[PDB]
């Protein structure tokens, strides 16, 4: 089947975090070997394991890797700002070939929890204008980049992205016809980071 | 220097046609197994198509069965794709990768050199210029609505306010079109004029709105 | 496959061979269960089944003497490569937990993958035909040590089931426990196949490994772990071909010699030889026995070869290049011989030997000349010096000759310097 991982990882600067990969009979447990990538965003992954445990000659030994049965885990060993990044395992499949892993992105906590601040903005008359009418839920100025933002249908919502002062931002777009905004009393974008729920309203 | 450069990538309509270009130096180019990794916008990396030092032997993902063709041109020491009946979802980053297998327990390849990768956009979209309309301060904003394709700058005052000001990145919807949208953070007693400057340069356009209150 | 003909250095470089590299091995263990033939015997005189008997007990009980002496010992570049890592897993499987393991596993199916406690995965295969012939049918068919039956069916069946044990024991105590090869006693055709599809390999391998079977028992070969009870217990290592589809080539060469007055003066290349691309490296192989050919595949193993600069293969388009060190032998004293080629044959013709190329329906087809003849295996079928006749081969492919003064020429054979063996072009002039 599909070689899964694990979608998030986070530890302190200085913590042992660890990165499974699960394979199956097909794979790992065919006896093929594990490879592991690294790619910061923006550029192309980089070989960091080879051949379940070695690394290439520009590859510092807190990076250690293993295999077992039908999975593989990935070790970081006292993480550093620039391990943030994410992380592919990869092996070879009876009848797909060449797999990879989903993916994990690493996260390093450099940084204190910040609750996230949320402005919403209601449809210009402009755009009313133009027969269109979209909310714009903004979030801003929180850590770590993880966010559930709610409203149901015609939802658009960016992945948290990274702003100045090493905090994240994030943004959702409700897109309704003109009649639907003035059907309803009020419209609300409910954002919840780190199990905190902030919930901004906007009436026309 | 060990290095894999693509090309050929640009956008294409859903059933059309591309071929891809890896040019290969550094390294002796018919001593090597060579791949083709993709991966979509935002999402993981997938494993395409491969072909043997001499071409003997090819494979390819169930998804590029029969729409796409490997092959080599060890004389110039170039690889190639070529891609035909392209759907929305080989929308992705190609990127072209030197294979490499230790052999010694197993045949598990590896690829310990990648290109940068060309971008393929497979869409029924065609190019559009950006349609602005403003977040009202009453945190001030401006945002693009509909938008193609995806290459599009928003500064402030003329980039004079570059400190208090995020660009959120792209959304695409089910139009085929993309939103963005940019924020500013100043006094609420420095209302009494910041202008959103955008720019969408495939379609040549530059929008200089104004945010005011309501 | 395109072979040219070096006119200037007197030899020749086939190209398009395609590699098949061996860089690792795949071990398959198996369990030959012979059953209690210790426990049976025959108080009847001379009798077919007490002959097979007494020939299943002492090979038995040699084996277990092959076997002793092995463990003392044991507590060609390639060959000696590959026992030491063959030995190195044989002592893992020694190991009496891992033994155990195997049998376990081995005692609901006749087939089972298994990870040893030193981390190689392996194959592990039950044979049990002579066990249950001697457990469900000889034991109780004598009934009182009365081996003289008049079944006859009986001693068939016996002698049928038991050969395989009786060759797998000759193999092991010829070679003290370490075959040269891997003979269908220790593996068979079915085994095989079966092995080859459960290597963690590519649908390649596979069709390129089946396809080509005799050569992977000549590259593979057989281990004796011991003998535990009326279990015989051996691992076979199964090639893995890691590197495949690079481009190989083959250098063969012949003395070039010029003369002047019963005065010679002679130039061999000393790079003879196969060649194969390796990752970034060329790989040669001086001794041709290291590879062996079926049609463009060369199988070749990675532990024999050496590391050469990719600028050494100039030698084959300017032995007088400058910007490699081509080794060459000169001498005063001319070698006549025949060096076969892929699509040909190189002849070097001296001093007082009679030399021709013939037909195998027309007989002598032409004296040839004195010095060095390029002959294609399109234009004869043999060649000859003196009584020696040499077969070309039928092999077809593309002939091309890079004309140019043999290099030999230039030199002066009046005075012409000792014999040096192994040097540069340049060394030899003076
Ligand atoms: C072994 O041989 C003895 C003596 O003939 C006999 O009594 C016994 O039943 C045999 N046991 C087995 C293993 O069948
Ligand atoms: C061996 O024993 C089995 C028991 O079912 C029997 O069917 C088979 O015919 C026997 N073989 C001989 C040689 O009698
Ligand atoms: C071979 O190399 C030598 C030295 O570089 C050069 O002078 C000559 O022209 C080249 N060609 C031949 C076939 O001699």
């Amino acid at each position: 089947s599909v070689v899964t991982q694990p979608p998030s990882v986070s530890g302190a600067p200085g913590q042992r975090v660890t990165i499974s990969c699960t394979g199956s009979s097909s794979n790992i447990g065919a006896g093929y070997d594990v490879h592991w990538y690294q790619q910061l965003p923006g550029t192309a992954p980089k070989l960091l394991i080879y051949d379940n445990n070695n690394r290439p000659s520009g590859v510092p030994d807190r990076f250690s890797a293993s295999k077992s049965g039908t999975s593989a885990s990935l070790a970081i060993t006292g993480l550093q700002a620039e391990d943030e990044a994410d992380y592919y395992c990869q092996s070879y499949d009876r009848s797909l070939s060449g797999v990879f892993g989903t993916g994990t992105k690493v996260t390093v906590l450099g940084q204190p929890k910040a609750a996230p601040s949320v402005t919403l903005f209601p449809p210009s008359s402009e755009e009313l204008q133009a027969n269109k009418a979209t909310l714009v839920c903004l979030i801003s100025d929180f850590y770590p980049g993880a966010v559930t933002v709610a409203w149901k249908a015609g939802v658009e919502t960016t992945t948290p992205s990274k702003q100045s002062n090493n905090k994240y931002a994030a943004s959702s777009y409700l897109s309704l016809t003109p009649e639907q905004w003035k059907s309803h009393k009020s419209y609300s974008c409910q954002v919840t980071h780190e199990g905190s729920t902030v919930e901004k309203t906007v009436a026309p | 220097e060990v290095q894999l450069v693509e090309s050929g990538g640009g956008l294409v309509k859903p059933g059309g046609s591309l071929r891809l270009s890896c040019a290969a130096s550094g390294f002796t180019f018919s001593s090597y197994s060579m791949n083709w990794v993709r991966q979509a916008p935002g999402k993981g990396l997938e494993w395409v198509s491969s072909i043997s030092a001499s071409s003997s032997y090819s494979d390819y993902a169930d998804s590029a069965k029969g729409r796409f063709t490997i092959s080599r041109d060890n004389a110039k020491t170039s690889l190639f794709l070529q891609m035909n009946s392209l759907r929305a979802e080989d929308t992705a980053i190609y990127f072209c990768a030197r294979a490499r297998a230790t052999g010694y327990s197993s045949i598990t390849p590896y690829f310990d050199i990648w290109g940068q990768g060309t971008l393929v956009t497979v869409s029924s979209a065609s190019t559009k210029g950006p349609s602005v309309f403003p977040l009202a301060p009453s945190a001030l904003g401006c945002l693009v609505k509909d938008y193609f394709p995806e290459p599009v700058t928003v500064s402030w005052n003329s980039g004079a306010l570059t400190s208090g000001v995020h660009t959120f990145p792209a959304v695409l919807q089910s139009s085929g079109l993309y939103s963005l949208s940019s924020v500013v953070t100043v006094p609420s007693s420095s209302l009494g004029t910041y202008i959103c400057n955008v720019n969408h340069k495939p379609s040549n356009t530059k929008v200089d709105k104004k945010v005011e209150p309501k | 496959l395109k072979e040219s003909y070096l006119e200037e250095s007197c030899s020749t470089i086939t190209e398009g061979y395609l590699s098949v590299l061996r860089t690792g091995w795949y071990t398959n263990v198996f369990t030959l269960e012979v059953g209690d033939v210790e426990n049976l015997t025959c108080a009847d005189g001379p009798s077919l089944i007490k002959t097979e008997l007494d020939l299943t007990k002492s090979a038995l009980r040699e084996l277990r003497t092959v076997s002793a002496d092995q463990l003392a010992r044991e507590e060609g570049v390639a060959t000696a490569a590959a026992v030491t890592a063959g030995v190195a897993i044989a002592k893992c499987i020694r190991l009496e937990s891992e033994v155990t393991a195997i049998k376990n596993a081995l005692k609901k199916t006749n087939e089972a993958v298994s990870t040893l406690g030193c981390g190689v995965r392996v194959l592990a295969t039950a044979v049990r035909e002579l066990k249950d012939f001697v457990s469900k049918n000889l034991t109780r068919a004598i009934n009182k040590n009365k081996c003289d039956i008049p079944d006859l069916k009986m001693a068939v069946s016996f002698s049928q089931f038991n050969r395989r044990f009786l060759n797998v024991v000759r193999q092991f105590s010829d070679n003290a426990g370490i075959t040269p090869a891997i003979s269908l006693d220790l593996m068979t055709d079915a085994e095989l196949a079966r092995a080859v599809s459960n290597m963690p390999t590519s649908a390649g391998q596979i069709k390129l490994m089946l396809e080509n079977r005799a050569m992977v028992r000549r590259k593979g070969f057989g281990i004796l772990i011991g003998v535990y009870g009326s279990s015989v217990i051996y691992m076979v290592q199964l090639p893995i071909f890691g590197v495949i589809d690079t481009p190989c080539w083959i250098v063969k060469a012949a003395p070039s010699c010029s003369e002047k007055k019963g005065n010679y003066a002679c130039l061999l290349r000393e790079d003879q030889g196969w060649y194969c691309q390796n990752a970034g490296s060329t790989v040669y192989y001086p001794n041709e026995k290291d590879c062996e050919t079926r049609g463009d595949h060369v199988f070749c193993d990675t532990a024999a070869g050496i590391n050469v600069a990719e600028q050494s293969k100039e030698c084959n388009i300017n032995i007088s290049t400058t910007n490699y060190p081509c080794k060459v032998s000169c001498g005063r004293n001319p070698i006549s011989m025949v060096a076969l080629s892929p699509l040909g044959a190189l002849v070097a013709c001296y001093k007082g030997v009679s030399c021709s190329i013939g037909s195998n329906r027309v007989g002598i087809i032409k004296q040839l000349n004195k010095g060095c003849s390029y002959i294609t295996n399109q234009d004869a079928d043999t060649v000859t010096i003196d009584n020696t006749v040499y077969q070309l081969s039928k092999v077809e492919g593309e002939q091309h000759v890079i004309k140019g003064r043999p290099v030999s020429s230039s030199f002066d054979p009046v005075k012409f310097p000792e014999d040096q063996f192994n040097v540069a072009l340049d060394q030899c002039f003076e």
